[PDB]
């Protein structure tokens, strides 16, 4: 047997591998308070860890990258057939 | 969101299939067996949940928990009868005596066990459809799901055999007290009536409500009402169009559960006086699916 | 036995078999009803007589008696001399094979 | 006519607020084929059938026309989503696609299983 | 003991037909759609050309046996048969007849005969060989004895169906009690080992080799009482 | 009967019956002829159509 | 001038049929496929249409007329396939087998079956037995043609000409002729667009 090709939808990037890394992006746990005071994120057992590159960081980015080599490979077969087409036309135009 | 999850969900399954397939096949008690069967259904379930397709995994659920619940049914029937002595040891011959608990349980157990040409092989088959591969004990994973998968033949066949068409082991008075001769009479039965209708009615319902849910999943047009989960797992490719590579794979687990049926039929444990005509009946079956085949593909 | 569109003629009836002394042989493949050549060792280790017995012994030395008697009718209707050296080879080597069991 | 696979009979791109309306399940929206579905899914609506009916109708009755383009559309959805058709060719002939890579991303790494030597 | 008479709604034999085909009881009536019937009922059948086709052509009479003594053809002139197999014999010949039809065939057939042959290794070591082929190996076709020589001669069933005999001395053969095997090959004796003879195994010590005897199989009583064997 | 799936993936493809329409039989002589090859033609370049549409069309979808 | 689409097309099939055209296949299926390859009928991408011109519309008796307005409707299914609706594909499309096929064809291949093992079991082979098999495989190949031609002459034949009456009716019998002719345009049959067709 082979390996077969399996991950997240080409179609769905924008999503669950959206959002992991929007989140991450945005930081947006860590914003100043809304009445001023000077507590902020980090400063609760419970607090945001935007630095952190553990946990299910792994599976999430073997994921994308999996979703970026099956689009790679549906491009290089796309060149391929046009690559093809080009070839048979030049062909049958020199004769 | 979990990595725990990713990597303990289908370890734990698998292995619990496994275990509980290959501990149901080697049972000897009818209850205890169903026990071991449902466990391998649960570790079936955490596996599939893992692979992430939650129709895959009502599916399963829905299969295991109908058929599960029938022939749990069946096999209280036989208890009962055989008077709370619960393991097939001393069950023998149980056909004549209990006709409709007989063809219930094999039709229950066929669609229970996931065999081919049966409602329950679908789940199995999606299940092996949605497995992934990039758990780093894919191999350990891999290995106990095929074991647990052709585990349920065994069991199978042996509650049903030993159960009905095994000879006789059972104390003589279990036998005696219902051939009677002064019993016969059109109300004559070792079961209910009313028992009986209720497996009937339970097979009926569970079989139309499997196939309204393959309808309304596996079909070409998905029907089905949506399930608030933004996780998108990619394993319907496989099963909408699926490759050269997967159709040749399956077929290695369908040979794989051929060859156990022919074992668990055509081997001979004990002397009888057919023990040489089972030797050329299987050789006449080699021979006449070997032309068969030849004649169905080539010759037409 | 069994056939379809066929004549059994030349089938033997079951009749013959159950009687007694019906005369018949029966010509198998791959049957060796002569002991030739199984206790013939061209190399032995030890004496011929401690590991073989005098039946096994008269076997072999008959065989190579009649091998050599052959090879010899060879050698006598044989005219090359080129040719007659191998013949004449296969029978010292025979001859001495044969001494030795013989006085074995 | 002539369109895309991904388009549908009328060409008509559906809102967000079109899509909760005609609520997709996220199975479908996620893929390209909301498009070509949504026609069919208004078309089983107006005209409901019975799940027997539609498993035992290969044309899906009524709801064909949308449904050819809605089953064109899946089929290249799964197609490029399982890269099935390099993998088919790649199976076919290994050889003549290393000869002429069709995608060396694949065929670098492709192995077909020494029982399949046909 | 039965009262099913003394109600007019009870159940009846005549209800219970219907499981004749489930429930093994004597004859009572024939249907109009029995074989029996239709054959003796259509006039086609009683015609000479049909009566004729099964008079010849299927299994014939003379391969019937006709007594409960049998006197196979001699294997050397000089040679008296001992033990001879008759039905375990003729199923291995056929078994082992497949490999002529059914590898090359299926070398010439399946569209993968690296994977058939992948299958058939570990289902031939398990539940195949000790089922099976051991079995036939060491199953005796048929024994008899050479005076002049004062040997055995055994035929065996080879690869292919092929029939091979071989000599052993007469002075070579021991008993080996089934003890002594039963512990060795537990699995052979466990699945294949039912229709050969578990008490009355032999084997030859220069060669080391065994010999099955089939139950169902025929002994000659001269034979074994032919001084050469006593 | 309407899924063959498992006889498919565990013993092959086997012989289809036959199955064919005989509109073909209405036109006789070199029209039918030149008909035949037009249709057989255009069946083979739909085939290669279908097979360089599905090769291309990996990036309808943006 | 431009490049010819049937030239390219039948460059690209030589040059890539092996992809989607190729399926794995035994010894004996590989032996067969060469030689239906060596007897096959050879993809000529250019036909020469131009000594075969035409004959008259009037010639016809208003039946071979709907025989060929049914051959031009399904000319114009092959060309385009969105000219016709899903009743009349099917209509047009020969009709699917059924149980009673299958289950012919299978029986006959059980009983073929059992044949050859009760010959090879007991060696039962001859010149008698061998015509016998090669008999009874000819007259199941024979008969198993036989449904699809009843289907076609019984329940197809009639619909078909219907749905021609009624193509001729909106149209007229001579667009259908035209359609005939091999002369017709192959680019404007794919673009002809259906009045009857709601699409
Ligand atoms: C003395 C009375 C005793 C009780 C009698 C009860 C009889 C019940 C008989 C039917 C039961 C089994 C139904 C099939 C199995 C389920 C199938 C399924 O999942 O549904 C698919 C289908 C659903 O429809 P569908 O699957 O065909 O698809 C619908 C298509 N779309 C989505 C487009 C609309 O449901 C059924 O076929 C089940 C029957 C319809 C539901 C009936 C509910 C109302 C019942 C009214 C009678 C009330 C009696 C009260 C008696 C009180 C006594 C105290
Ligand atoms: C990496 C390396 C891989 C290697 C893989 C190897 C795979 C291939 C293995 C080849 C095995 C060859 C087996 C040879 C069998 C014969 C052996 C032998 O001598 O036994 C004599 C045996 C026994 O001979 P006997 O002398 O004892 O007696 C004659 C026969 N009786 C016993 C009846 C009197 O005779 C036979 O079995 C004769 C068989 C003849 C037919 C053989 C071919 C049948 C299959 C044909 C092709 C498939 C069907 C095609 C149908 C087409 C229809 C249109
Ligand atoms: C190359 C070296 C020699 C190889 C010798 C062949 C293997 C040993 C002899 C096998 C004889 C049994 C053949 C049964 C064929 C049944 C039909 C079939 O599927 O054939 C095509 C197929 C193969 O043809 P294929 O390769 O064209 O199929 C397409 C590929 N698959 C199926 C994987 C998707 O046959 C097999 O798969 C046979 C596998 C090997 C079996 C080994 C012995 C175990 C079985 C015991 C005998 C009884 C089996 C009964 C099966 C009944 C149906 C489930
Ligand atoms: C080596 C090749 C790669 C594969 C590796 C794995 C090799 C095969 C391992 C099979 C293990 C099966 C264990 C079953 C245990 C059942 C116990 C039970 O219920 O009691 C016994 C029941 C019988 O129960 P019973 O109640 O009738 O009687 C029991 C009698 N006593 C207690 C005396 C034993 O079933 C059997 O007897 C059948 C099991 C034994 C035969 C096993 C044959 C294996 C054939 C393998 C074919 C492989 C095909 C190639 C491809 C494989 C990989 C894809
Ligand atoms: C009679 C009692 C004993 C029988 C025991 C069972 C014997 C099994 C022997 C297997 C030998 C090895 C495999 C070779 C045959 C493979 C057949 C196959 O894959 O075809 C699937 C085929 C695949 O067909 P398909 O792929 O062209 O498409 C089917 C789908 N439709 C209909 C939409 C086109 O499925 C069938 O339709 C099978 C036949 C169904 C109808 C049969 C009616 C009865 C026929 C007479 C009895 C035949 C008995 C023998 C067994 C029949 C099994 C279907
Ligand atoms: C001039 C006149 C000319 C006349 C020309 C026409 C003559 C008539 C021709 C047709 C009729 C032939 C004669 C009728 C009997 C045929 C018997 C047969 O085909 O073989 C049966 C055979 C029995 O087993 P066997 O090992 O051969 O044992 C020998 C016993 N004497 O069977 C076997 O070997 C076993 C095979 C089956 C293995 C298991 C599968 C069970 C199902 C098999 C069904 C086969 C029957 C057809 C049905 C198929 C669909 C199920
Ligand atoms: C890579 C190999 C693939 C498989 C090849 C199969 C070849 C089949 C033909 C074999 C012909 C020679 C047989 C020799 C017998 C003999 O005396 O063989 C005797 C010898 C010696 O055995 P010992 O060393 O134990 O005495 O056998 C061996 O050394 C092992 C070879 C085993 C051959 C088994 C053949 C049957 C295979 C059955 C497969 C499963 C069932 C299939 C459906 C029926």
């Amino acid at each position: 047997t082979t390996p077969r090709q399996l991950g997240i939808d080409t179609n769905d990037l924008k999503g669950f591998l959206g959002e992991y890394y929007g989140q991450y992006k945005k930081r947006s746990g860590i914003r100043s308070n809304f009445l001023g005071l000077d507590v902020t994120g980090e400063n609760s057992i419970i607090q945001p860890n935007y630095d952190r590159k553990n946990g299910i960081r792994d599976v999430i980015d073997s994921l994308n990258a999996d979703a970026g080599k099956r689009k790679l490979i549906n491009l290089e077969a796309k060149n391929f057939i046009e690559r093809v087409e080009k070839e048979c036309e030049q062909r049958i135009l020199k004769k | 969101l979990s990595k725990y999850a990713y990597f303990i969900l289908p370890l734990i399954g698998s292995v619990t299939a496994f275990y509980g397939g290959l501990v149901s096949a080697f049972q000897s008690d009818t209850k205890k067996t169903l026990a071991y069967s449902t466990i391998s259904h649960c570790g079936f379930l955490m596996v599939s949940y893992s692979t992430g397709v939650l129709e895959f995994v009502i599916l399963y659920l829905y299969v295991h928990g109908f058929f599960k619940a029938a022939t749990f049914l069946c096999v209280g029937n036989v208890n009962r009868f055989n008077r709370n002595i619960q393991d097939f040891k001393r069950m023998g011959g149980f056909y004549k005596y209990l006709p409709f608990e007989c063809l219930a349980s094999f039709v229950c157990m066929i669609n229970l066990s996931g065999l081919p040409l049966t409602l329950g092989f679908y789940i199995k088959h999606l299940l092996f459809i949605g497995l992934v591969e990039s758990y780093t004990l894919y191999p350990l994973i891999f290995s106990s799901l095929i074991l647990g998968a052709i585990a349920g033949v065994f069991y199978s066949y042996r509650l049903f055999y030993s159960i009905f068409f095994d000879t006789k082991k059972g104390k003589k008075a279990i036998y005696l007290q219902a051939s009677r001769i002064i019993l016969n009479s059109k109300f004559y039965s070792n079961t209910s009536l009313a028992s009986n209708l209720s497996i009937t009615f339970l097979v009926l319902i569970s079989y139309t409500v499997i196939l309204y849910l393959y309808c309304t999943t596996l079909n070409n047009y998905y029907s089905l009402s949506d399930l608030k989960s933004i996780y998108i797992n990619n394993a319907y490719s496989y099963f909408y169009k699926p490759d050269y590579n997967f159709l040749n794979a399956v077929s290695i687990l369908n040979w794989f559960v051929i060859i156990l049926l022919i074992s668990v039929i055509y081997l001979n444990w004990r002397w009888s006086y057919y023990y040489t005509k089972s030797i050329d009946s299987l050789s006449k079956f080699i021979l006449f699916s070997f032309f068969f085949f030849i004649f169905s593909k080539y010759i037409l | 036995m069994s056939g379809l569109l066929r004549n059994f003629e030349k089938l033997v009836c079951q009749s013959q078999l159950s009687k007694a002394g019906h005369k018949l042989l029966l010509r198998s493949p791959n049957s060796t009803l002569h002991p030739t050549a199984f206790y013939y060792k061209r190399n032995s280790s030890q004496r011929l007589a401690n590991e073989m017995d005098v039946f096994q012994l008269g076997l072999a030395a008959a065989a190579l008696t009649r091998q050599a008697n052959n090879y010899a009718q060879l050698l006598d209707q044989v005219d090359k001399e080129a040719v007659r050296e191998e013949v004449q080879e296969r029978i010292t080597q025979n001859h001495s094979d044969l001494n030795v069991y013989f006085g074995e | 006519g002539h369109g895309a696979w991904n388009e549908n009979q009328q060409h008509y791109k559906y809102s967000k607020e079109e899509i909760e309306a005609y609520q997709v399940p996220m199975r479908i929206k996620a893929g390209p084929c909301v498009d070509t579905y949504i026609p069919l899914k208004k078309c089983f609506q107006e005209n409901p059938t019975s799940f027997a009916a539609k498993m035992l109708d290969g044309r899906k009755g009524k709801c064909a026309k949308e449904f050819k383009y809605y089953n064109t559309c899946l089929n290249h959805w799964q197609t490029y989503e399982n890269n099935s058709h390099v993998t088919n060719a790649y199976w076919a002939d290994t050889s003549k696609a290393n000869a002429d890579g069709i995608s060396n991303t694949y065929g670098g790494s492709f192995r077909k299983g020494l029982a399949w030597l046909n | 003991g039965d009262i099913r008479h003394k109600f007019s709604n009870e159940i009846t034999d005549d209800d219970y037909d219907y499981q004749r085909a489930m429930h093994v009881k004597p004859p009572k009536e024939e249907s109009l759609f029995q074989l029996t019937n239709i054959l003796s009922s259509v006039p086609v059948f009683k015609t000479r050309f049909f009566l004729d086709f099964i008079a010849r052509n299927l299994d014939t009479n003379s391969a019937v046996s006709t007594s409960d003594f049998v006197a196979p053809p001699r294997v050397h002139e000089n040679s008296f048969f001992v033990y001879h197999s008759r039905e375990l014999g003729n199923v291995i010949r056929k078994y082992r007849s497949l490999e002529s039809i059914v590898l090359p065939g299926a070398l010439l057939t399946f569209t993968y005969p690296l994977f058939a042959a992948f299958v058939a290794i570990p289902s031939y070591y398990f539940m195949f060989n000790a089922k099976i082929y051991e079995m036939s190996r060491r199953f005796v076709v048929r024994m008899d004895v050479l005076p002049h020589l004062e040997m055995i001669s055994v035929q065996r069933i080879g690869a292919f169906g092929i029939l091979y005999t071989k000599l052993h001395r007469i002075q070579d053969l021991e008993y080996v009690p089934f003890d002594q095997v039963k512990e060795q090959e537990n699995y052979l004796w466990a699945i294949g080992g039912h229709g050969v003879d578990n008490q009355l195994i032999f084997k030859d010590r220069s060669t080391g080799e065994f010999f099955y005897f089939e139950r169902q199989g025929v002994w000659d009583a001269k034979g074994l009482n032919h001084p050469l064997l006593n | 009967y309407l899924e063959p799936s498992y006889f498919h993936e565990t013993f092959g493809h086997m012989s289809q019956p036959p199955k064919y329409d005989l509109i073909d039989s209405n036109i006789n002589g070199v029209e039918k002829k030149l008909n035949k090859q037009i249709l057989h033609r255009e069946h083979n370049e739909h085939k290669l159509d279908g097979f360089v549409s599905m090769f291309k069309g990996s990036d309808v979808a943006k | 001038s431009n490049v010819d689409q049937h030239e390219l097309k039948a460059e690209m099939i030589k040059e890539l049929s092996h992809y989607y055209d190729h399926h794995d296949l035994s010894l004996f299926g590989k032996v067969q496929h060469f030689v239906e390859h060596l007897l096959e009928e050879k993809h000529h991408a250019k036909i020469n249409t131009s000594n075969f011109d035409q004959k008259k519309l009037e010639n016809f008796s208003e039946s071979k007329q709907i025989s060929r307005t049914v051959f031009a409707l399904k000319k114009i299914k092959t060309f385009n396939h969105d000219f016709f609706t899903s009743e009349e594909e099917m209509i047009l499309e020969p009709l699917p087998l059924g149980i009673l096929t299958y289950g012919l064809k299978y029986a006959f291949a059980g009983v073929d079956a059992a044949l050859l093992t009760y010959f090879w079991r007991n060696w039962n082979f001859n010149v008698r037995t061998i015509g016998l098999l090669g008999g009874l495989v000819g007259i199941q190949m024979a008969t198993l043609h036989i449904p699809n031609l009843v289907n076609e002459v019984v329940i197809q034949t009639p619909r078909r000409r219907a749905l021609a009456k009624k193509y001729i009716s909106a149209y007229g019998p001579q667009f259908f002729h035209d359609i005939v002719n091999p002369k017709y345009d192959i680019e404007h049959l794919r673009h002809l667009q259906n009045k009857l067709n709601p699409y």
